[PDB]
């Protein structure tokens, strides 16, 4: 009926703690949005199955 | 020897009626045990 709802921080994964990696990071757009966004979307839709 | 751990972080969400309804909100820290929310007394 369902499965686990992973939510994943983008800039943890990539990044953990490191700022200078964090500022890099923000020059690839709106990719860790999506990412969280999609995820998200699995997360809420787990619950309406 | 020491071990090392991350320490606490989490999601936050917030929680609020519509704006049209109220400004006041409440904030999940998921899971989080809040004796670290506190010990962050931006
Ligand atoms: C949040 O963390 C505290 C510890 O800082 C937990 O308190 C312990 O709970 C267990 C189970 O009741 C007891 O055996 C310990 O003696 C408690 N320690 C202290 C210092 O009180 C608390 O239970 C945690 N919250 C949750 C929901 O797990
Ligand atoms: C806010 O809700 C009321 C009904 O409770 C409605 O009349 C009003 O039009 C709503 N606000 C806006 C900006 O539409």
């Amino acid at each position: 009926v369902s499965m686990t709802k992973t939510s994943v921080d983008c800039t943890m994964y990539i990044c953990g703690d490191s700022t200078e990696c964090s500022n890099l990071l923000l020059q690839y757009g709106s990719f860790c949005t999506q990412l969280n966004r999609a995820l998200t979307g699995i997360a809420v839709e787990q619950d309406k199955n | 020897i020491l071990d090392i751990t991350p320490c606490s972080f989490g999601g936050v969400s917030v929680i609020t009626p519509g704006t049209n309804t109220s400004n006041q909100v409440a904030v999940l820290y998921q899971g989080v045990n809040c004796t670290e929310v506190p010990v962050a007394i931006t």
